[PDB]
């Protein structure tokens, strides 16, 4: 019952995800090459949401792993864990988009698509229920952006009523590393739009703060800041997984979080981020952890949330608690400083208790907003946009892929209607 | 004979549904297995040898929960198809719980339920537990109780609603959820008695002395309440009350059929020592707002009907004298067309210890089954809450998407406001 | 006296009796070899000191099954002169089973036949077990039929014919070989109780909790059936049934004799200790659609004759009382022109447990015969399934080349559909 | 009972005959010079099937080994596993057809035939109950084609009414071995056409792209896809050779297989078609066997089923299930997508479950397809024909042989016949 495929398209997906499958194994008490260490039933009652079982007790991840470029596949097989993937569920082309969102989407993504097609549909039939996806990714690059996108809506024709979930790495002004990201982000963030029923917007930048500042390192890594995304990504899911004393699955989050169809773009925060030196100062506790939640720091998504306000956040919290507590600390969150609540929408906190923490760590919490300071970060996008494109710089390249004007344009209001929708709520 | 048989749907429904039978189990001398080392008839069915059976039905549209009833201390005491499980659940949408998701499993449910009350002879009823903000414990119970109507339209039936207080919300569709199952639950539930969870909070902190209350904690009390309504039933008294007996005794007009229950006393191992029960001190502390169950403002309306079931050792001059007591107190009011307010009820067993608990050994207990006007402010405040909601369409999509066409809010909402009407007329 | 004898055709009746007689070896105390450690006599002769033998002959125009039979188990029950086989087997073709690969073998067999009979003392009637979907079991059948017509006009025959429901199908021309078989059965069998093997499956996932049913662990419960229906001929009860009294009593008119045969109490070893096992309860399980053996649209019908075996501790007084009940209830139909329905027959032993089985040990139990008009759809479905094949001619030549004619099938056809009008008749 | 004669006529039978040959002996305990290491009495039981037994208990298969070509002769015998057969069963002549079909059929057939009848008719009279006849050859070449089809016409006047089967490989269009292979394949199925009950026709190029992809080998050799064939064959033959829970044999299949006489050519599939790295993730189980089978992939003949319908179906089925997994594993295939089905035949699928499993696998199927989409095979070799036949292109020298323009004409027309019949019905 309640079982999930998951997806890795492009170079970031699929190390993202790699890094979950490794922690997510870890937590079951799965081997890389080992069939089993677990050390508890329920991690075994439940290992049928994300795995397979061949014969002698092994056990293999519902994940599809899907690149233009080869390279990447190598890096994950090559890697430690990589022995435990079936080698049916690598997929990969022979030439990579480089950074053209319209090669991704046109010339080998629709190549490549049929047999992803094959395999998505050979692991629905091979199991009784079927919940819905996964799909980790970016909206900077060719792969998964315009591939992706495509793959998407190719599922949501074959299941009109299955879940879509997309973790999606967004573009930061600062920091760009394609000069072409603006056009990139547009035309994919068109195509989520309208296929996908909730979307983790996560930046990079708010992340290496996070690293320095915060956990006060001073050499992050990429598989460091991957980490918390693998983390965040394990706390959606932990309702499907384990038994709470209040349990939400995916269904519940996107019921409770979507005022309106179009507006379901959510920014994932998470607790505690404790340092190795400063950890041994701290009392465990519900308040601390909701405190820290609520904090513009704790955003992954790097927009303000003091210049907006939340439609709705989704709290869920791992390891053992008073409900009470919890729901007090909400109380005073929303009636101390209701200045950045929506006054139409009276509750607007989601809660669910999960009695399972972590590896690591005794209590946790995922949370989860729609806000309508997200809006801030279409803006600059769209702003970017928009002084490329009265220039016509690197267009050429685009429609050289069978791209037109028309397109851009159509995908830019888009954004914008998108973007006025948010205001209008705020 | 006189068997009365369990539904737990949703998850509130399961949870209480656990600690409920538990308790009925310590108070019979069942051990969980299912071997006793009749009275108990009206609960637990027998079959083979030695070994006895609850009359439950447990139902949720999702596996989670009843799993764990499968795997714990009580996995021998159910046998397996009187838990009914397996699907997606209805995620916080009424209309899922009511239309696509409630039809696959309704007619299975139906039979067991068929089957139970072909097991007994004559059996009077029904106690349903679930929770009003649920998918399941929304849409599913109305189409339950629907089909209980169709088949015994003559028997009696009880619910146990949590009820949710605005300042303690969980869930973000809570409003629309209670909205419309409550209409449906209107026409065909004889009554239904709420709790609200803030209450059970406040109790918990002041009178039982524990700042950080679980949800099993919570459930215990109300396992109480339920143990001291059937207690009559179960056991022998000196003055007795049945299910019928509520019906008649507390609905003084069809619709306004929605009473509160409170229980005292509630005490903590250390508290006891330091405490003179009485019986007029445990009556006395059943009319004071921070004991009641639910957040209603109970002294801004009057008293319709009240019912006063003791347990425990019990002189009924006493009693007498407590309630005369009661009504000479002036700030109390009841409605002026009912002089006597009072049905009174007694039971020679002391309410019974769970293991590892948080209540103290009480010789002396009572809960109070009763119904105010004030609660017409609670929907009031849901109503209020409703409407900015409905205002903007939001949520909408979910609902509409599964089935149900948006007139239907709109006759709900207009229902609900005739019904907070009628409390207003009746008060005068 | 009163002796019977069982015949096994094709892979499906080998089978079938294979578990049957372990069934009943195990009843009277018959260790595998044939030494006991009377009333068995009606299915078990004696010869030599001590060794009891089997009245059963068993038939295949392949040496396969019946080879296992000879190295197997029970190797030593039975004399190898009463298993036939060694040749060709009728492709899955009547014709073959009828005319040509028929021929061969059918003296033989009637010779062995006729021993049995005259080793007895006045037999009533003869067990057939088979197919319709098989060539040997379809063609060859008709043929021992016809025979046994010639030799013995005024004695009983009933048969058990696995019946194919279209969903299930393992076989392309399970239609012809279906209905040529039936025209032939018509007129020399007394009555034909039909098992479908997905009823069979059901009853299995639903019942005994078994994903995974082999053809083995269906026929156990087929062997339970059997051994209900000549229980009482076999032992003492309090009120007995014979085979004449099946024929008097489900036979309203000479061509309407297909009744379904269904069975209760199916439990698993867990499901039993929560379990009140009631006489009523068993009789309610007998009518609800989910036990019957034949997936046939029950409701729709009415019931015409009904015969209710039970077996083991039973108050005949309860039983009575059960049926009563049972009329009682208004959706269960009966044909108008008979005001009562059921012929109860009682059996003292209780039924036996078969080691490393399905089944769990019960102290009551039942055995329904019921004769439904709703089992007429069944045939109307087949006559469709037919009626598009023989359109294109399709594995026509099969057949023609064996013998028979093309004017055959159609005569057939008429025949089946006049049946079917019959049925559609009776039940106004 | 019920015994069987084996042929093997021209190179590529007779070496495929001897992979079987290999396998079958594996599979009842026989060693190659060696009279019997066999684990089981149930090997034992039906030994006679194939061989006979000569004195102090040793083993011989009722195989015939012919060929106009020594050469090849000579290869069977030099092969280990070759003092197995018996010396009087090698029948060859002096020079091979070379791609003749002419000459296959009438130059030196006819001269080679005599010795092979009598060798038949021995292999006869000798046994109790005869029940068919299997042969191996091919339709490209000149004695595979040519004396094969005389061969069988010879059979068919002696025994009109016992079981003819035959194993025949097919041309393909990409890769021909010889260029004169629509002639070769025309004459010789106009004379299948009248002769035979039932035909397994397959393909190289279908097998070369199985060991390439689902295999995932880089070299296959001629052995490794006669291998495949090689377990078909066994696969077909198992409900004769051993007592199962559903029996079916050659003349069962075939009279469930054939609505109309014509149309008796049969596509084999097998399962489980497993790689050497990859089989330790998956479950082994009816549902996945039952999903293999239906793949356009596993087909061995080289065409698309999508674009025809299937008739009839016969699945056989190999190691301990459950019978009624397996029914609705077929009803599930049948109701779904039944675009595929022909509508007047109500059930398609034939099912046959026999006890035990092949050496090294634990449960297998063999699937063998009556399809309208063979149609599409016949008619790429008409085309070709067409092609040659208006330049009277090699003519020459099958006009040298006896052969006059009127028997080609003849068997094309024969050949557009069948086509056309299998398009009517679909
Ligand atoms: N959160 C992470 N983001 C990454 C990582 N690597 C790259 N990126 C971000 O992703 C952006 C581009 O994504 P990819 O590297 O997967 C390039 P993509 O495969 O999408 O298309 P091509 O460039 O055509 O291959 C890049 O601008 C970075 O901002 C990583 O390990 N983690
Ligand atoms: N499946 C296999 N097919 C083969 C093999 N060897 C050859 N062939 C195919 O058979 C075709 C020709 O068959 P042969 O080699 O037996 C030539 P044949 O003896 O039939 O006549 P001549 O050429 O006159 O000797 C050729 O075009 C190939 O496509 C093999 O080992 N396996
Ligand atoms: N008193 C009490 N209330 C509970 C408990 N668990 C959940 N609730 C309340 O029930 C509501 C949530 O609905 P559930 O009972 O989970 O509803 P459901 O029928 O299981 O359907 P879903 O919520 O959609 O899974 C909230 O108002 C909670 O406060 C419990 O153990 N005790
Ligand atoms: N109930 C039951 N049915 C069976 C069994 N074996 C086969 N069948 C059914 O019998 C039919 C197949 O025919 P067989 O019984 O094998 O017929 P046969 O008389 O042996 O003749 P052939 O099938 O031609 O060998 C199908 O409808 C099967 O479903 C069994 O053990 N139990
Ligand atoms: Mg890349
Ligand atoms: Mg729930
Ligand atoms: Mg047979
Ligand atoms: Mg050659």
């Amino acid at each position: 019952m309640r079982e999930i495929v998951h997806i890795q398209a492009g170079q970031c997906g699929n190390q993202i995800g790699a890094k979950f499958w490794e922690v997510i194994s870890d937590e079951h008490g799965i081997d890389p090459s080992g069939n089993y260490v677990g050390d508890s039933d329920l991690q075994l009652e439940r290992i049928s949401v994300y795995y397979n079982e061949a014969s002698s007790h092994k056990y293999v991840p519902r994940a599809i792993l899907v690149d233009l470029e080869p390279g990447t596949m190598d890096s994950v097989r090559s890697g430690a864990f990589g022995h435990l993937f079936r080698p049916d569920n690598f997929i990969f082309g022979q030439s990579g988009a480089g950074n053209n969102w319209a090669k991704g989407h046109y010339t080998e993504g629709a190549e490549l698509v049929d047999s992803v097609l094959d395999v998505v549909r050979k692991e629905c039939e091979n199991c009784d229920c079927l919940q819905g996806f996964q799909l980790t990714h970016s909206l900077g690059g060719g792969t998964g952006s315009g591939m992706g996108t495509l793959l998407i809506s190719k599922v949501r024709e074959e299941y009109p009523d299955r879940i879509m979930n997309t973790f999606s790495v967004v573009p930061s002004p600062k920091v760009s590393d394609t000069v072409v990201e603006p056009y990139n982000a547009t035309l994919s963030i068109h195509q989520l739009v309208e296929n996908t029923d909730e979307t983790y917007c996560i930046d990079n930048e708010a992340l290496y703060d996070i690293c320095f500042r915060t956990l006060k390192l001073a050499t992050p890594t990429y598989g460091d800041l991957n980490h918390l995304v693998s983390a965040t990504m394990s706390g959606v899911t932990t309702s499907l997984r384990f038994p709470g004393q209040l349990n939400a699955d995916l269904r519940k989050l996107a019921v409770n979080m979507v005022p309106f169809p179009r507006l379901h773009f959510f920014m994932p925060g998470f607790a505690p981020l404790t340092a190795r030196g400063s950890q041994q100062y701290r009392a465990l506790t519900v308040p601390e952890l909701t405190q820290q939640m609520f904090d513009a720091k704790n955003m992954m998504a790097a927009c303000d949330p003091r210049h907006g306000r939340y439609l709705t956040v989704a709290t869920v919290f791992r390891g053992r608690m008073s409900m009470k507590e919890v729901d007090e600390q909400m109380l005073a969150i929303q009636s101390k400083n209701s200045s950045y609540f929506v006054e139409w929408i009276p509750n607007n906190v989601k809660v669910a208790v999960c009695d399972i923490p972590p590896r690591g760590l005794k209590m946790s919490s995922t949370f989860i907003g729609n806000s309508t300071a997200i809006q801030e970060l279409f803006k600059r996008i769209s702003e970017q946009f928009t002084a490329m494109f009265r220039r016509k710089a690197f267009l050429h390249w685009y429609t050289g892929e069978g791209m037109d004007e028309m397109e851009f344009t159509e995908a830019e209001s888009n954004m914008n209607d998108l973007v006025s929708e948010y205001q209008q709520y705020q | 004979m006189r068997e009365c048989i369990s539904i737990h749907v949703g998850q509130a429904g399961v949870q209480i549904g656990n600690a409920c039978w538990e308790l009925y189990c310590l108070e019979h001398g069942i051990q969980p297995d299912g071997q006793m080392p009749d009275s108990f008839n009206t609960f637990f069915s027998e079959t083979g040898a030695g070994k006895h059976v609850p009359r439950a039905v447990f139902v949720d549209l999702e596996p989670t929960v009843i799993d764990e009833v499968r795997t714990g201390t009580y996995r021998q005491l159910f046998h397996p198809e009187q838990l009914i499980t397996g699907k997606e659940d209805a995620a916080n949408n009424y209309a899922r719980g009511h239309y696509t998701i409630g039809k696959e499993i309704i007619d299975l449910v139906l039979d067991r339920i068929r089957k139970l009350a072909d097991q007994c002879t004559g059996l009077q009823g029904f106690l349903v537990f679930h929770s009003f903000g649920g998918g399941t414990g929304s849409g599913f119970t109305s189409l339950l109780m629907e089909r209980l109507s169709v088949d015994y339209g003559k028997k009696s039936k009880l619910e146990f609603s949590i009820y949710p207080a605005p300042q303690v919300s969980t869930a973000v569709v809570e409003p629309y959820n209670s909205i419309l199952t409550t209409h449906t639950t209107l026409e065909h539930s004889d009554c239904a008695f709420m709790v609200d969870n803030e209450a059970i909070y406040d109790i918990c902190r002041r009178n039982l002395d524990i700042e950080r209350p679980t949800y099993t904690n919570l459930n215990r009390l109300i396992g109480q309440i339920v143990s001291s309504i059937t207690a009559s039933l179960r056991f022998d008294g000196a003055l007795n009350v049945d299910l019928t007996e509520f019906q008649t005794n507390l609905v003084p007009y069809p619709r306004i059929h929605f009473p509160l229950a409170t229980y005292a006393p509630v005490i903590s191992a250390e508290k006891a020592y330091h405490e003179q029960l009485s019986v007029a001190e445990i009556t006395n502390a059943c009319f004071e707002p921070a004991n009641q169950m639910v957040k209603c403002d109970p002294r801004h309306g009057k008293y319709m009907a009240c019912c006063l079931l003791y347990r425990g050792d019990v002189v009924p001059k006493d009693v007498n004298a407590a309630i005369a007591t009661i009504k000479t107190k002036r700030t109390i009011q009841f409605v002026d067309w009912c002089p006597t307010g009072f049905k009174v009820g007694i039971n020679y067993q002391p309410p019974t210890v769970v293991p590892g608990g948080d209540l103290a050994k009480v010789q002396r207990a009572v809960c109070m089954l009763s119904n105010t006007t004030a609660i017409a402010e609670a929907w009031a405040r849901l109503d209020h809450k409703f409407d900015l909601m409905y205002a903007k369409r939001a949520f909408v999509h979910w609902y509409v998407g599964e089935g149900m066409e948006e007139g239907e809010f709109s006759e709900a909402r207009e229902d609900m406001a005739a019904l907070e009407k009628d409390y207003e007329e009746v008060g005068v």
